[PDB]
RNA sequence: UAAUUAAUAUAUAUCAAUAAUAAAUUAAAUUAAUCUAUUAGUCAGAAAUGGAUGCCAGCCGUUGCGGUAAUUUCUAUGCUUUUAAAUAU
């Protein structure tokens, strides 16, 4: 379905979450304690039943979900049959 | 309980409801020198705010739902 | 938005981004 | 911190050696503390490390917090450990907590 | 001591004059290459993330699965011609060596090994050869591997696909999914990849990416780095397929509680069968086998095509339910009561005695009064808090609990004016104008409702007259305007929306810089996009709790503000958290 | 230091600290014990 | 080790008497808006009985502070 | 009641994680020696 | 905090003075040199007190009052007040 | 117990003022309040003492 | 716009010259227009369940049973979202209700007919349907023109 | 119950509430801190991470 | 029934009466009236290089610094800050 045949030359790296980052020497700020002393407003997780019209949680999580899947080839030849 | 365990439940944020399951990921400011540190000098223990990162030495990550009761492998 | 796929992630083709002439 | 002290192996002999405290933490309910005066500043510090992993103690979590006031003196200096809303402390006493 | 003996303030480098211009700005001449067509930005020409959706707020985005294809643009999008699924080579190579049994040929068994095969099948003695593998492990086996042998890559090479022809076939069939389709999907993904995202580690990401045989950046330091690190255990230890391998309490596997116990039974008389009858089944203990009945009972209901009672999990739980309801109301939040908050009482040894006669010499007419499921309740309060969370059955059993009745707005009759017409005028004004009584018998919050109440007669009086010069009593909420204000949010049922929040606070307490409020991609609040619909227009009114108001906002203003440290001299209360301001502030024209 | 002021060994419970102050200054102006002889705040 | 923390008196003197109200009393029993009965506070009541701070906070009424025992 | 109201307590360290227990310590968890007869 | 040494300012954060003398004085060992001390005049309640203190100052074109202020210890024993600006 | 109970400038933190009446008539301030030194500094003292303390009845 | 309900020729952002809009905020900035799709098809889609569900839920302005006009209402919106397995499972749903065998609610010729040519115009899953257009450059892979 | 003879069933008697449908793999949200440029967190831009 | 279409009083005082009121990017559902608004540090502990100076001049919250190489003085330039200022009481 809504099929044509195309190049997509580069993808980019595996989504793993973990990569070496770049290293650097020198930083900006020399104040390590802004790191412990930084605070934030409350994250509230849930409000009324939390309803809302663009189904958020729901969406995102699929979407996030088929990329993880597609780059797993489905976790399909990683498990043998124990 | 029949399977791999309980999670290992933490949180950065005021209280285990209001903040995220999630350490800040390697690419924080930080974290760089330290884990520079950590990849050139790997088997001295080092300094830093790096240990709270979701990056470390050991194999085992620290991301959320680690089943770390399971008899793994 | 769908150029990102066809570049080489070192190569910033023209770091100015001006032609000049 | 890291400090220095002289010490005299002779009446003409004088060392430079250094001191060192730390503390070793994982906010997994295990920490520790140690102390030593060695020679050099890498050996005071594996020193103090092998000195702290020693006296790991550990803390019941499953209360979050002393329940009850505990007022206990270290050597000379006199500490309350009290239940509160929050972490309160100084800097570092808090991210010992 | 005094900065300004000697001199006054230092105006040196005022401007940072250095800082002003970089003395090369910009041009008519942008390539339209690196630049945005509309020269309004710099393109990023680092690797392509996946996620890019999560960030923008462009709305395309959404009608396509993965990423690449939601940001084609639509003059590609109609050169996609619409064909049979598996004249998409993928669906092709699919349909080959997964969906196509009859094609696969197994290695003919000899006759030996038919008879030996046979009698270590029907009846074990053991020390024999613990293999003895059934061809459907043999199967799955070969069709496992047929996925660890498929790659990707041009197809008039060896390959049988293009990986943009994969995630083409992928892509269209992500967006075919229905309801039970994606439900199918989420748990295989549950169940195999997400536990192998919480034991992965960088060892793996060379393997990790010959899944897809994609080119790394680094691949060369990878390849050393990662030799040097799997040389310092077992092969076995480091390969992540087998990382999974055991589990806790053998005796009771997840696999064998697919068929639910006596599903004869329990279907057709629900009743009869509360959970004891069914618990005495199984060697664990209570929470663990009440769990355990749940999933049973949602199996069963999944199985035979009719849905699951969602109210099991409460009755079963009940006093637990309860106990969270009740805590919830308690200490002022929305979850699930843990450990910590748990009362710190220490009961005698004994304690239980009371309890343990009146439950030795209960008696029951019959066992369904002995065991029914609403026992653990006797007073309103108990009942209140079990239905508390369907509407149904609290609206139908407290129908005085959403209030009908209100004391009627009625008109006073006025005084008479001797005077006349004179002064006529003179009570009829511009405005509305309210008069709320106070004395020593009113205006105490204590007592506040003993004073609205209509049937006491010292209760507090107001007064309103109308611009035309009439005069009528307070509408309820003027009544209530004169009372110190007052919070009502109850936390037991849904949780009530609370301040000082994310979305809630304004910018300046929130973060110390103006932030622009702009209804899509604010990345500080980490949301990709707002509609903002009337605020309890479409949900339901029951939903609506309230607001608690009740606590310190630690971000923004807190007790005994101290300095953290006080060396170095930049640190200040936590309060304080703020980005550098500049070197003099210059000032881009912005209609761009 | 035998000319200076006297140290505790350890702390004081704070709780009990809390217990003793009952009767003082603060509690007997909200008990109304003194006597008001003059105009106040105004 | 000891049963017992600590336990100190009330009071140093007999010419100090202190009084608790039950609100006070009330206090001690909470910890941060959890229920803590830990720690034991003894009184004399109006009526010459000698009561913990938990039965008195039961039925409201204020008492002389006499020990407090953990 | 109480206004100290358990949804707010505790105070934000910036980056710094911590552990929390849902219900019991981990160690109380699996119970297996009493329950598989392993005791002297 | 020391609160004797402020006996001059008699509670005030910072004082006026006309100028009289200027000597110099050598600090306590180990630190040498010249320091340089105005001997000040001012009046309180009509009393006429000579306040001596340590000059920090910048002097311009001849003037004769200053702006004393307060505390910190310097090399110099007995030099509590400082000066500010010169008017 | 806090800084806030310190303030008897709210009336929640006060022993009111009818006491007063309860002790030595009512409407009896009245009478006081057009006395010829008054405020200047001092009132007609006024009695306001939690009626539970009270050293003459109880 | 779906979002702002402006129209599209004559004006550029969302909430462009409307007194009211929620989408403007004082320093905040201007957002441009969000266009049709899927996305916000399916959100109609939730705002009218929603809506269906306040409406025997509101002791105040409730019915005790769903009316007729209430049930083609929302038939119409899945037909008018071009919601395909929402209009199917609704109608079903519909005639499986209590209100249908008492006889108070009723599928019309109205309903009846918008539901088959919605049934129509819109992709289904497995075949082919009434309303899917022939591409002629569609001989590239088929081999048919 | 109104005799006192009724068994009881107390808050006392409930134990942990289980987690029994497991929510959702929560993904990692990107956050400002979070950059694969040491740019972008400068301390002329950002703050904190949010 | 002087007056309430009033709260406005110009430039004086005493002891009060806390003003850097989004101190920096999308604009004021006005009636556009008052205002043109800046400082600190720069050893220890966020942040340094030249040049002088040489127990001098000077710094000093504090241990203390200054002995021709002063990251602690003076000056020039940059650079540092969690942004109602330093400093004195
Ligand atoms: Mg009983
Ligand atoms: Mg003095
Ligand atoms: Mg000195
Ligand atoms: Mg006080
Ligand atoms: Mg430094
Ligand atoms: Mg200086
Ligand atoms: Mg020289
Ligand atoms: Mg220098
Ligand atoms: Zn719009």
């Amino acid at each position: 379905m809504k099929y044509a045949d195309l190049e997509l030359t580069t993808r980019g790296e595996f989504p793993h979450g973990m990569k070496e980052p770049a290293f650097v020497k020198k930083l900006d700020q020399n104040i390590p304690w802004y790191f412990s002393t930084y605070r934030s407003m409350y994250h509230w997780p849930i409000t009324g039943d939390n309803w809302s019209d663009l189904n958020e949680a729901e969406k995102h999580h699929d979407l996030h979900m088929f990329y993880t899947l597609a780059w797993w080839k489905l976790g399909e030849g990683i498990f043998g049959v124990d | 309980e029949l399977q791999r365990g309980p999670k290992l439940t933490e949180f950065v944020g005021h209280n285990p409801r209001n903040g995220t399951p999630w350490r800040f990921s390697q690419n924080t400011k930080y974290f760089r020198i330290g884990i520079w540190r950590d990849t050139i000098r790997r088997n001295d223990m080092n300094e830093g705010l790096h240990a709270h990162s979701s990056w470390q030495k050991s194999p085992q990550q620290s991301v959320p739902e680690v089943r770390f009761l399971a008899p793994y492998p | 938005e769908y150029y990102r796929w066809f570049i080489q992630p070192g190569r910033h083709p023209n770091p100015s981004g001006l032609t000049l002439n | 911190a890291y400090d220095m002290r002289v010490v005299k192996f002779s009446p003409k002999d004088h060392r430079q050696w250094i001191y060192c405290v730390l503390y070793v933490g994982s906010g997994k309910g295990i920490a520790g503390w140690g102390r030593a005066v060695a020679p050099s500043t890498q050996e005071a510090k594996k020193e103090a490390i092998r000195e702290a992993f020693s006296n790991i103690i550990a803390v019941d979590l499953e209360q979050e917090g002393p329940m009850y006031p505990v007022r206990v003196n270290a050597d000379g200096v006199r500490v309350l450990l009290y239940p509160a809303r929050r972490i309160v402390a100084n800097f570092r006493v808090a991210d010992i907590l | 001591r005094y900065p300004f003996n000697k001199r006054g303030p230092r105006e040196h480098k005022s401007w940072k004059h250095h800082v002003l211009t970089e003395p090369p700005k910009p041009l008519q001449w942008r390539d339209p290459k690196v630049w945005t067509r509309d020269l309004s930005v710099m393109k990023s020409f680092d690797a392509p993330q996946w996620d890019l959706w999560q960030s923008r707020p462009r709305s395309e985005d959404m009608d396509e699965a993965l990423q690449p294809f939601m940001d084609m643009p639509k003059s590609l999008k109609d050169r996609r011609y619409d064909i049979p699924w598996w004249a998409n080579p993928f669906g092709a190579w699919y349909l080959q060596n997964i969906l196509s049994l009859e094609l696969l040929k197994l290695k003919s068994k000899t006759n030996a090994e038919k008879i030996a095969t046979y009698r270590s099948y029907m009846r074990s003695l053991a020390s024999g050869k613990d293999n003895t593998m059934s061809d459907d492990d043999v199967i799955r086996n070969i069709i496992k591997e047929r996925w660890k042998t498929l790659e990707f890559g041009d197809r008039n090479a060896g390959y049988p696909c293009t990986f943009g022809d994969y995630i083409q076939f992928l892509n269209e069939w992500f967006k075919s999914l229905d309801e039970e389709g994606m439900q199918r999907l989420r748990e295989h993904f549950d169940r195999r990849i997400r536990p192998l995202l919480a034991v992965m580690s960088p060892v793996d990401i060379l393997w990790l990416e010959a899944l897809t045989q994609n080119s790394p950046h680094n691949k060369e330091q990878l390849q050393r780095k990662i030799a040097f690190q799997t040389s310092l255990g077992t092969p076995e230890f480091f390969d992540m397929s087998k990382r999974l391998r055991y589990e806790i309490n053998e005796d009771y596997k997840v696999r064998d509680e697919l068929g639910p116990e006596l599903f004869a039974l329990w279907s057709k008389a629900p009743e009869r069968w509360p959970p004891e009858r069914l618990s005495k089944m199984y060697g664990l203990d209570f929470t663990l086998v009440r769990k355990i009945l749940v999933w049973h009972h949602f199996k069963a209901c999944y199985d035979a095509c009719v849905e699951p009672d969602w109210s099991l999990p409460k009755r079963l739980f009940a006093l637990e339910w309860i106990r969270d309801v009740r805590a919830r109301k308690h200490g002022l939040f929305y979850g699930k009561m843990r450990f910590a908050e748990q009362k710190i009482t220490f009961y005698s040894d004994r304690f239980l005695f009371r309890d343990l006669v009146n439950r030795r010499e209960a008696s029951y007419a019959n066992v369904w009064e002995m065991d029914d499921p609403y026992r653990f309740l006797q007073t309103e309060q108990d009942y209140e808090d079990y239905w508390g969370d369907n509407y149904d059955v609290y609206r139908r059993m407290f129908p005085e609990m959403i209030g009908r009745t209100g004391e009627p707005v009625q008109q006073y009759g006025q005084m008479p004016i001797w005077a006349g017409p004179h002064r006529q005028h003179a009570n009829k004004s511009e405005h509305n104008w309210m008069f709320a009584e106070i004395g020593v018998n009113v205006g105490h919050e204590a007592l506040k409702k003993l004073e609205l109440d209509p049937t006491n007669e010292k209760r507090r009086r107001f007064v309103i007259r109308q611009p035309d010069g009439t005069l009528r009593s307070a509408k309820m909420s003027e009544m209530r305007a004169w009372y110190w204000k007052e919070e009502w949010a109850d936390f037991r049922f849904w949780a009530p929306q609370m301040e000082w929040g994310i979305e809630n606070t304004p910018s300046q307490e929130q973060y110390q810089e103006h932030v622009p409020d702009t209804t899509d991609a604010d990345f500080r609040k980490q949301r990709r996009i707002q509609s903002r619909p009337v605020k309890w227009f479409y949900e339901s009114h029951y939903t609506r709790t309230g607001s608690f108001a009740g606590f310190q906002p630690l971000r923004f203003m807190q007790r005994r503000t101290e300095r953290e440290v006080r060396w170095p001299d930049v640190i200040n209360a936590a309060v304080q958290i703020q980005k550098r301001k500049p070197a003099a502030y210059i000032f881009k024209a912005i209609p761009e | 230091h035998r000319s200076g002021k006297a140290r505790a060994f350890v702390f004081r419970d704070p709780s009990l600290r809390m217990m003793r102050a009952g009767s003082g200054y603060q509690q007997l102006r909200r008990m109304g014990m003194p006597m008001q002889v003059g105009m106040g705040w105004r | 080790d000891s049963t017992i923390n600590v336990i100190e008196p009330c009071s140093y003197d007999g010419r100090t008497e202190f009084e608790w109200s039950p609100k006070m009393m009330r206090r001690l029993l909470n910890t941060h808006g959890i229920h803590n009965r830990l720690v034991v506070y003894i009184c004399r009541t109006a009526d010459n009985r000698i009561i913990d701070h938990i039965h008195a906070v039961k039925e409201n009424i204020g008492g002389r502070g006499l020990m407090m025992v953990h | 009641k109480n206004l100290n109201s358990w949804y707010t307590k505790g105070t934000m360290r910036g980056g710094v994680p911590r552990i929390y227990y849902a219900w019991m310590r981990p160690g109380s968890f699996t119970r297996r020696r009493f329950e598989k007869m392993r005791n002297p | 905090l020391f609160f004797l040494r402020m006996w001059f300012l008699y509670g005030c954060c910072l004082r006026f003075v006309l100028f009289v003398l200027c000597y110099y004085m050598s600090p306590r060992l180990p630190s040498s040199g010249n320091r340089r001390v105005l001997y000040a005049v001012f009046y309180l309640y009509n009393f006429v007190w000579m306040l001596r203190c340590f000059f920090c100052c910048f002097i311009g074109l001849v003037m004769s009052l200053f702006i004393i202020e307060g505390g910190g210890f310097v090399d110099l024993p007995g030099v509590k007040y400082y000066t500010r600006i010169v008017s | 117990s806090f800084k806030y109970a310190t303030k008897l400038q709210h009336d929640e933190m006060r022993q009111p003022y009818y006491i007063h009446e309860k002790r030595y008539g009512i409407f009896s301030n009245e009478r006081n309040i057009a006395k010829a030194r008054r405020g200047l500094p001092f009132i007609t003292p006024l009695y306001t003492k939690h009626m539970n303390l009270w050293d003459t009845d109880t | 716009c779906p979002r702002c309900s402006l129209p599209y020729s004559t004006t550029r952002y969302c909430g462009e010259g409307d007194v009211d809009t929620p989408f403007r905020k004082h320093r905040g900035r201007w957002a441009p227009h969000q266009k049709w799709g899927r996305e916000w098809y399916d959100v109609v889609a939730r705002r009218a369940e929603a809506l269906w569900y306040r409406a025997t839920e509101d002791p105040y302005f409730g019915t005790p049973q769903h009316t007729q006009r209430q049930a083609e209402a929302l038939l119409k919106v899945y037909v008018q979202a071009k919601q395909r397995g929402k209009a199917i499972d609704f109608m079903n749903k519909l005639r499986g209700s209590v209100e249908y065998l008492t006889g108070d609610i009723t599928i019309t010729t109205v309903m009846q007919e918008s539901y088959d040519a919605l049934l129509d115009t819109t992709p289904h899953p497995h075949l082919l349907t009434n309303g899917f257009t022939l591409e002629s450059d569609a001989a590239k892979y088929t081999g048919e023109v | 119950y109104a005799r006192g003879q009724h068994p009881s069933y107390d808050m006392v008697y409930a134990g942990p509430m289980p987690e029994i449908f497991p929510m959702r793999r929560d993904f990692r949200k990107p956050t400002r801190w979070d950059f694969h440029d040491i740019e972008k967190q400068g301390k002329y831009r950002t703050s904190g991470p949010y």
